[PDB]
C-alpha cells in the first residue's frame, strides 16, 4: 500500500521582522495551506529557526540545507540575506505496521524546484527586497503557482533542459530573418520565435531568461490569431549586464509564438504600433509557419543526450529504482561509468567536453565487453561526428 | 579551532546531563547539550523523531535509545548510515560495560543520576574505538576492517592452525561451563573454539579484540576481569581469564566462563595449553611469523600484477576480511584520507537498500576502480589510471583464481568444537 | 548640359572635300579614303589601326567615270576600283608603292552595284542581275569565278563582322539575306516583314548586330496614333532565321537615325533635337510574345561639345563630316546615367551588363551599405539576388560574362561597415542569398561572420551555422574562433568541436595541456600516436610543474610499462636522456 510523495506545507519567513515580543505573527510572509491555525505557523517556523541556529555553531549560517525526521523531510533556500522559503514533504509509506521510506528521496531534485519557485517569481514580480504589508500581499503570488506532481520528478527537471528542433538549412535561415523589425521600428529591443514547444530562435539572451519566459507562455498563453490580452504586462531580465523591466507583446500565428521585448523606461505602447506590426507582419509569419508545419510532417534501448551550455537534450524516453540511479551519478575532466542493477539494467554514461550521454539497456546474458559494444553501437548509430576519439 | 576538527561525538541523557564528549569537556559545552535535548524534545512533541541534518559539507546524526541521546558530526564523505552504524557500536560499547538490566533499573530510578560515576576509568575503550579510524594520525587497515565489518586471521600453514586447536580442545575438554576459548596474535585471530550449541556474533568478537588491544596490563599478570557480550546474552555477565603465552611469543589468549569462582582451574588449563603448544613447536611457527613484515608471499603475488595499487577481498559466507599492505603511492596521509573515502563511497552504493547494485565500473582522471558483488565473494580493487579493461579483466580475474586456491591459508571456514 | 551621350576628345582629321577631290568611306576597315585627280596625285588614308594615322599615297591615271569606293585587302595588299556599270576594272597593288604596271582590266555585261572582300585573297560582287563571287589571280592576269545566285536587286547592304548581306529585291516586296564566305553561298529563309505591301526606303533599313547577335532594324509608324515606332528582327533562329523579337516605343515624329554604342540603340531625332536609349535586355512589356520597351531616360541631346543635317552615320557608332573635314566615334558617360536613374533594380540592371559596370557598381552597393542607410532591406535582398545569379552560372558552366562580381569583391565592401550594429542583418542576408544559390563560404566571409556574430552575444546562430556546416572547416578558422576562449565558453565548445570534425589532434592535445589535464591529452596521445611515438620527455615536464605527486607517478609508471612492453626492462633508455626525472622520482618516493 504506497502512498508516494505529497505536500505538506510551504512557507516563506524573515527572522528580522517581529523582534519586539507579541509580534510573533510578524515572521511569516506566507504559509500553505491559509487554513491552519497561527500557533501551529509560529510554531513551524520557530522549529525552522531553531535547526538554522543550531546549525550556524558549527560552520557559516547560509548553510542548512535539509532536515529528516522520521516521516517528514523539510529543505531551506535562502535566495537572498534574511529570506528563506522552506518546503516540508511527506515520507511514502509501505504497510506489511509503518514501513517509512525515506531513503528514496533525492534532495537536488526538490531543491532545484525551491530554486525554480523564486525564479519565476523574480521573473515576474523582481526582486523581495511597511513594505512588508505591501509584499506580504504581494507574495498571493505563490497561490496559482503550487495550484498549477511532486512524485513524477526525474533528472530532466533538476537540470532544467528543453528538447532539441531540428531544421533544414533554408527553413532555418528564413525564421531567423525576423531580425529587421528591430530596424523596422526602432522601439522593439528584442524577439525570440518558439514554435508549439520547442525553442526555435531565440537569441542574446541567457539559458535562464529563455527558460523562464518558455514556462510562462507555455504555463500560461498555451494552456489557458493575433496580439494576445490577458485580463501591459511587465518582465524583469538581464540584457547587457543589468536587470531591466520590459514589456511583453505574445504575437501568435499558426503554431509560431512570437515574444517581443519593448521598453519600458517610458509609457505603454498605443494602438496604432499593435495595428502596424499585425499588418505589417501577419503573412509572411503565418507562410513560414504553414511551411515548417508541412516540412515536419514531410519528415529497445533508450538515451539521453544533455548540453550543459546551451540547456537542449535530445531523448527518446524505465522502472522507478532505475530512474533513481540516473539522478544519482550526474553532475573537470571526462569520465566513463557503467553499472549493472540487480534486475538486471545495465546503464552506461559518457563526460565530453561539455555534454552527458546516458544509454540504459535491459539484457541479463551479457558481459562488460558486449555492453561497452553495444554502448558503442548506440553511440555510432544516434550520432555522428565521432566526439569519443573511439577511432 | 574546536569546531574545524574532522569528527565529534556527544552522548547525553534524556534530561540533558553531559556524559562523555570525544573533544573538549563534558562540563564546558553544557549549553550545546542543553540546544540539542531541547530540540530533540521539541520535535518528539509532535509525535516524530529526529535522525539527521544536512548542512553545506557537514552532516549530524542523532539517536534516541534507552533514555540516551547519541550526536555524531562530521566532515568526512561518510554517509548518515554509516555514521548511525558508529553511533550503534559506541551504544554497544556503553551496553557492555554496564548491563541493559543495570542502567534500565537505575533509569527506573532517580531521572537525573548522573552516568560518569559508573562510566568512570572505561575512557580508554571509547577513546580506542573512536580513534580507530584513520582521521588524526593512523597509518593501518583498522579502518578497512571498521566500514566492512569484520576482522582479519592471522596466515599461518594449515598444520599448524590444527596442531594449536586440537591442543586446546584436547586440554579443554573437562572444564565445565567454558563457552568460548580465543587466541589472537597482533591484532589478528589466531584460533577460535566454541561450544557446540552457542555460536558468537562480529560485533562481539570485535569488542573482545578491542578490549584486549587497548588494555595493557595483561602482559605482566594472569588478569581475571568480567565482559559483557551484547548478543551473547545482555543481562548476564561473563568472567574471562586473559594470559600472554610466554615471553618470547606475545600471542593473547582469553577463556570465557560464567562461573565467577572457577578461576584456578581456568589458570591449571592455561598452563597445560602452554606446554603442550611448546611441546610440538607451534610457538616457533607463530614467532617466525611474526618478524615477517608484509607476508612476503602475497607481497610476490601483488608485485607480479602491475597497474594495480590495493584491493580488499571478503567472502560472503563468513565475516573475515583479506587485504595486501599500503604501498606508493598511498604511504602519505592525504592520499590515504582519498582511498579510504573512495572505499566509503563504493561500499556505501553497492549495498544501499532502496537500490542495490552489482557491478560498478569507473574510469575517473587518477583512478580505475572496480567493485564486484558475486553471490560468493566480494571484491573492490583500484588499478592504474591509464590501462584499458581487457587487461583489467584479466588481473582480476587471475587474482581470484589464486585467492581461491590459498584459502585455508587465509581464511577459517569452521570454527572449532568442545 | 549634363547627358549621356558624347564624343571623342581626340578626334581625327583629315583633308577637307574640295569642288574636284572626293572622300570615299570603307566601312569594313573604318578608312576614309580622299582621292585627288583620279588618284594621280595621290590619295590620303586615315582610319585604326597604329596610334598614326596609316596613310599609303598612289598614283593612278585618269581612266573616266566617278569612283564610289576604292578599298583595300583585308590584310592591305589589293585593292579595286569601280567606274562604269558595265567596265569595272580590278587594280593590284605591290608592297609599299604602286606597281602601276600590273592593273587588270574586267568587262560585265550585269547591272554593277557594289563589291566587297570576304576574305584576305577574295573579291565579292554584287550586281542587280543577280550576285556571284569572283577570285583574282595576279600572275596569269585573270579572274575566276566559283559560284553565283541569281536575284534581281534594287539596293543592297553588307555586313562586315557576320559576312550576312542584305538584298531588296527588284520586286520591291521581298528581303532576302544571303551568307556569303569561301565558296559558300546559300540563300537563308527569308525575312517575315509582316508587311509585304510596305514601301521600303534608303534612310528606312539600317543593319547592325548588338550583343554579338547580328539583327535588322526597320523604321515604322504607329497603324493606330501615327507616332514613330522602330521594327527590330533578330537573326537568332535555327538555321539563321529571321525573328522577330522587340519594339520600341518613340512616340515621336520626324526624321530619325540608329546607331549602336556600347550594345545600345541609339536613335537621334533631329527635328526635337534628342536621343533616345534602349536596353534590349532590359525587362519590358510583352505583347502577343514580343516586347515593347521605351526610353530608360528623359530625351536630351548629345553633349554640347565642338545636329547638323550634314553628317553621314555608319555602324556602329561612326560619325563623319563632309564640309568640316572630322570624324568622331561616340561614347557614354555612365557618371550621369547612375545619378539620372532613381530605381536602384533598375540601375542594377542596366549595369549589369555593361563594359564599365563594375566601378560603378561597387560604388553603388558602397553608398546603398554605408553611407545612405535606412531601415533598403528589400532593395539590397534583390540586388544580391540579382547579381549572384550571374557568379552562379559562371561557375556552372566551368566567354566570362562581362561584370561579374565574386564574394573576395563584396567582402571588402562590408570590411568599412564592421563594428556597428546593423551588421549582422547585412551579413546574414548576403549569406542567406549564396546558400540560396548553392555557393560555399570562403575563409574570409566566415572569419567576418564568426567576429560579427560573437561581438553581438549571438551564440545560437553560431551553434546552428556550425551545425550545417555553412563556415569553412579550415584550421585558421579553427585557430581564429579558438584565439578568443575568453569572451564565453561555449566558443571554446564549438572551437573544441570543430577541430576535431577535420580530425586535428595535435592543437587538441597542445590546448589541453595548456589547461593542465596530462592524463586526458596522454589517453588522446596514446590513440592518435601509437605508443611507440609520444614523448617522454614533454608528458614528464609538464607533469612535473603541475606539482601533485600523482600525476607524476601515474606517467611514470606508464612510461615504465612501455619500456617494459618494449624492451623487456623497466630502465630508462639512454637515447630518452631523461635521468634528471629519475633522481627526482627516486627522491621523491623512497624504495
Amino acid at each position: 500500500q504506497r502512498v508516494e510523495i505529497t505536500l505538506r506545507s510551504f512557507y516563506i519567513f524573515n527572522s528580522t521582522f517581529g523582534q519586539v515580543e507579541g509580534e510573533e505573527h510578524k515572521k511569516v510572509l506566507f504559509y500553505h495551506p491559509n487554513d491552519i491555525e497561527l500557533n501551529t505557523k509560529i510554531k513551524d517556523v520557530g522549529l525552522s529557526e531553531a535547526i538554522i541556529r543550531f546549525t550556524g555553531t558549527f560552520t557559516s549560517e547560509d548553510d542548512c540545507q535539509a532536515l529528516h525526521t522520521q516521516k517528514t523531510t523539510q529543505l531551506f533556500y535562502q535566495p537572498e540575506p534574511g529570506y528563506w522559503l522552506v518546503l516540508v514533504l511527506n515520507v511514502p509509506k509501505e504497510v506489511r505496521v509503518a514501513d517509512y521510506r525515506g531513503a528514496e528521496i533525492s534532495d537536488r531534485i526538490y531543491r532545484a524546484i525551491l530554486r525554480q519557485c523564486y525564479q519565476m517569481f523574480r521573473f515576474q514580480n523582481g526582486c523581495f527586497s511597511n513594505p512588508d504589508k505591501r509584499r506580504e500581499l504581494l507574495c498571493q503570488k505563490l497561490l496559482q503557482f503550487y495550484d498549477q506532481d511532486p512524485a513524477q520528478c526525474d533528472i530532466i527537471d533538476m537540470l532544467h533542459s528543453i528538447q532539441y528542433l531540428p531544421l533544414d538549412k533554408t527553413l532555418f535561415l528564413r525564421a531567423q530573418n525576423f531580425g529587421t523589425l528591430c530596424e523596422t521600428f526602432p522601439d522593439i529591443k528584442e524577439s525570440i520565435m518558439l514554435y508549439q514547444e520547442q525553442v526555435l530562435c531565440g537569441g542574446k539572451l541567457s539559458p535562464e531568461d529563455l527558460h523562464c519566459v518558455h514556462s510562462y507562455v507555455v504555463q500560461h498563453v498555451l494552456k489557458v490569431g493575433g496580439f494576445v490580452r490577458s485580463r501591459p504586462m511587465k518582465v524583469y531580465v538581464t540584457l547587457d549586464k543589468e536587470a531591466k523591466p520590459y514589456y511583453l507583446l505574445i504575437y501568435r500565428a499558426l503554431h509560431i509564438t512570437l515574444c517581443l521585448f519593448l521598453n519600458a523606461d517610458q509609457v505603454a505602447p498605443k494602438q496604432d504600433l499593435y495595428d502596424d506590426l499585425h499588418a505589417y507582419m501577419a503573412p509572411q509569419l503565418t507562410s513560414l509557419a504553414r511551411d515548417i508545419s508541412s516540412e515536419l510532417t514531410k519528415e529497445a534501448p533508450k538515451y539521453l543526450f544533455i548540453n550543459e551550455q546551451s540547456l537542449q537534450h535530445h531523448t527518446n524516453f524505465n522502472v522507478l529504482s532505475i530512474i533513481a540511479d540516473l539522478a544519482n551519478g550526474s553532475g573537470a575532466p571526462a569520465e566513463e561509468v557503467q553499472v549493472k542493477t540487480t534486475n538486471d539494467y545495465w546503464i552506461v554514461k559518457r563526460r565530453c567536453n561539455y555534454r552527458q550521454y546516458y544509454v540504459i539497456l535491459c539484457n541479463s546474458k551479457a558481459t562488460l565487453l558486449d555492453v561497452t559494444q553495444e554502448a558503442r553501437r548506440i553511440f555510432e548509430q544516434e550520432l555522428t561526428d565521432d566526439v569519443f576519439f573511439d577511432k | 579551532l574546536w569546531q574545524g576538527q574532522k569528527k565529534h561525538i556527544f552522548i547525553l541523557s534524556e534530561a540533558g546531563k553531559p556524559i562523555f564528549s570525544l573533544h573538549g569537556n563534558e562540563d564546558k559545552l553544557a549549553t550545546l547539550f542543553g540546544v540539542i535535548q531541547a530540540l530533540v524534545s521539541f520535535v518528539q512533541m509532535g509525535q516524530d523523531a529526529i535522525t539527521s541534518i544536512h548542512a553545506g559539507g557537514i552532516k549530524f546524526a542523532f539517536m534516541q535509545r534507552s533514555s540516551l541521546i547519541l550526536v555524531a558530526a562530521s566532515r568526512s564523505n561518510m554517509s548518515v548510515q554509516q555514521l548511525q552504524l558508529q553511533l550503534g557500536d559506541v551504544y554497544n560499547q556503553i551496553l557492555s560495560i554496564l548491563t541493559y538490566s543495570h542502567m534500565t533499573k537505575i533509569f527506573e530510578r532517580r531521572k537525573n543520576f548522573d552516568l560518569r560515576r559508573l562510566l568512570s576509568g572505561s575512557e580508554r575503550l571509547f577513546y580506542n574505538l573512536l580513534a580507530n579510524d584513520s582521521s588524526s594520525a593512523k597509518v593501518s587497515n583498522n579502518i578497512f576492517t571498521f566500514l566492512t565489518n569484520s576482522i582479519r586471521v592471522f596466515p599461518l600453514p594449515t598444520t599448524i592452525r590444527s596442531q594449536i586447536t586440537s591442543a586446546i580442545q584436547s586440554n579443554c575438554s573437562k572444564i565445565k561451563n567454558l563457552v568460548f576459548a580465543v587466541l589472537i596474535a597482533n591484532n589478528k585471530l589466531i584460533a577460535l573454539v566454541r561450544m557446540k550449541k552457542y555460536s558468537i556474533h562480529p560485533a562481539d568478537l570485535r569488542l573482545i579484540f578491542n578490549l584486549v588491544e587497548c588494555s595493557e596490563s595483561f602482559k605482566s599478570s594472569e588478569n581475571w576481569s568480567p565482559i559483557c557480550l551484547p548478543k551473547f546474552d545482555m543481562n548476564g555477565y561473563l568472567h574471562a581469564h586473559v594470559s600472554y603465552l610466554a615471553d618470547d611469543c606475545q600471542a593473547c589468549l582469553l577463556l570465557l566462563s560464567v562461573d565467577r569462582d572457577a578461576f584456578f582451574t581456568l589458570a591449571e588449563a592455561k598452563a597445560k595449553i602452554t606446554e603442550k603448544l611448546r611441546k610440538s613447536h607451534c610457538l616457533e611457527a607463530i614467532n617466525e611469523e611474526l618478524q615477517q613484515p608484509f607476508n612476503a608471499k602475497l607481497y610476490q603475488q601483488v608485485v607480479g600484477i602491475p597497474e594495480l595499487r590495493h584491493f580488499l577481498y571478503k567472502p560472503k559466507s563468513t565475516a573475515q576480511l583479506l587485504c595486501p599492505m599500503l604501498r606508493h603511492p598511498y604511504k602519505s596521509l592525504t592520499e590515504l584520507e582519498r582511498l579510504e573515502a573512495i572505499y566509503c563511497d563504493l561500499l556505501h552504493r553497492i549495498h544501499n537498500s532502496s537500490r542495490p547494485l552489482k557491478l560498478i565500473y569507473e574510469m575517473k582522471e587518477r583512478e580505475v576502480v572496480l567493485a564486484w558483488a558475486t553471490g560468493t565473494y566480494e571484491l573492490y580493487a583500484i588499478f592504474e589510471p591509464v590501462v584499458d579493461k581487457a587487461t583489467v579483466i584479466k588481473y582480476v580475474d587471475k587474482l581470484i583464481k589464486w585467492i581461491e586456491k590459498e584459502y585455508d591459508v587465509y581464511f577459517i571456514r569452521n570454527h572449532a568444537t568442545f | 548640359g549634363i547627358h549621356y551621350i558624347e564624343l571623342t576628345p581626340n578626334p581625327i582629321r583629315f583633308d577637307a572635300v574640295s569642288q574636284l577631290t572626293n572622300v570615299f568611306f570603307d566601312d569594313s576597315n573604318k578608312q576614309i579614303f580622299a582621292v585627288r585627280s583620279g588618284g594621280a596625285t595621290g590619295v590620303v588614308v586615315k582610319g585604326p589601326g597604329s596610334p598614326d594615322d596609316v596613310v599609303i599615297s598612289f598614283c593612278m591615271s585618269d581612266r573616266g567615270g566617278a569612283i564610289r569606293s576604292i578599298k583595300f585587302s583585308p590584310d592591305n595588299q589589293i585593292l579595286a576600283v569601280q567606274r562604269k556599270e558595265n567596265s569595272v576594272e580590278f587594280i593590284c597593288f605591290q608592297g609599299d608603292q604602286p606597281l602601276l604596271q600590273d592593273i587588270i582590266t574586267h568587262q560585265v555585261k550585269t547591272l554593277i552595284h557594289g563589291f566587297v572582300w570576304v576574305h584576305n585573297r577574295e573579291v565579292a560582287l554584287i550586281s542587280n542581275t543577280g550576285v556571284e563571287v569572283y577570285t583574282v589571280v595576279p600572275e596569269k592576269r585573270q579572274v575566276r569565278s566559283v559560284k553565283s545566285l541569281s536575284i534581281g536587286i534594287k539596293w543592297f547592304a553588307w555586313c562586315c563582322d557576320a559576312n550576312v548581306a542584305l538584298l531588296c529585291t527588284s520586286e520591291g516586296n521581298s528581303l532576302i539575306p544571303v551568307l556569303v564566305k569561301q565558296k559558300v553561298i546559300t540563300k537563308l529563309p527569308k525575312v517575315d516583314l509582316g508587311n509585304p505591301s510596305r514601301d521600303v526606303q534608303e534612310s528606312k533599313v539600317t543593319l547592325g548586330q548588338v550583343y554579338g547577335v547580328l539583327a535588322v532594324l526597320i523604321l515604322q509608324s504607329n497603324s493606330t496614333t501615327g507616332l514613330m515606332e522602330v521594327e527590330v528582327h533578330l537573326l537568332n533562329g535555327p538555321g539563321l532565321a529571321p525573328r522577330k523579337c522587340h519594339v520600341l516605343r518613340l512616340s515621336l515624329l520626324g526624321r530619325f537615325a540608329i546607331n549602336t554604342v556600347d550594345n545600345l540603340i541609339v536613335v537621334h531625332h533631329q527635328a526635337s533635337g534628342t536621343s533616345l536609349l534602349f536596353d534590349i535586355s532590359l525587362p519590358g512589356e510583352v505583347i502577343n510574345e514580343i516586347t515593347y520597351h521605351t526610353p530608360i531616360t528623359p530625351g536630351r541631346s548629345i553633349k554640347p561639345f565642338g545636329y547638323s543635317t550634314h553628317w553621314v552615320l555608319f555602324q556602329p557608332n561612326i560619325v563623319i563630316d563632309a564640309k568640316l573635314g572630322c570624324m568622331w566615334f561616340l561614347n557614354l558617360c555612365i557618371e550621369p546615367l547612375c545619378q539620372l536613374i532613381s530605381d536602384r533594380i533598375r540601375l542594377t540592371e542596366f549595369l549589369l551588363q555593361r563594359s564599365n559596370g563594375k566601378q560603378m557598381l561597387l560604388k553603388v552597393i558602397g553608398q546603398l551599405v554605408d553611407d545612405q542607410y535606412k531601415g533598403i532591406f528589400s532593395r539590397i535582398n534583390k540586388i544580391y539576388a540579382s547579381w549572384v545569379q550571374l557568379e552562379l552560372q559562371n561557375q556552372t558552366a566551368q566567354t566570362p560574362p562581362i561584370v561579374l562580381i565574386e564574394q573576395l569583391d563584396m567582402v571588402q565592401i562590408f570590411q568599412r561597415i564592421a563594428r556597428r550594429p546593423y551588421t549582422e542583418s547585412i551579413l546574414m542576408l548576403y549569406l542567406q542569398s549564396l546558400n540560396k544559390f548553392n555557393i560555399a563560404a570562403q575563409e574570409e566571409l566566415s572569419k567576418m561572420i564568426i567576429s560579427e556574430l560573437i561581438s553581438n552575444r549571438s551564440f545560437d546562430t553560431l551553434r546552428r551555422l556550425v551545425s550545417y556546416s555553412m563556415l569553412l572547416e579550415s584550421k585558421s578558422v579553427a585557430c581564429f574562433l579558438l584565439s578568443h576562449s575568453n569572451v564565453d565558453t561555449a566558443i571554446s565548445q564549438v572551437a573544441i568541436d570543430m577541430l576535431g570534425r577535420i580530425e586535428a589532434h595535435e592543437i587538441i592535445i597542445e590546448v589541453m595541456l595548456g589547461q593542465g589535464k596530462v592524463i586526458d591529452a596522454l589517453r588522446l596521445a596514446k590513440n592518435s600516436m601509437g605508443l611507440e611515438k609520444v614523448p617522454a620527455r614533454k608528458f614528464l615536464e609538464a607533469a612535473h610543474k603541475t606539482k601533485d605527486d600523482l600525476i607524476f607517478h601515474s606517467v611514470y609508471r606508464f612510461f615504465q610499462m612501455r619500456n617494459l612492453k618494449l624492451y623487456e626492462t623497466l630502465s630508462f633508455p639512454k637515447a630518452e636522456q631523461c635521468t634528471e626525472f629519475i633522481q627526482h622520482y627516486n627522491n621523491t618516493f623512497p624504495a
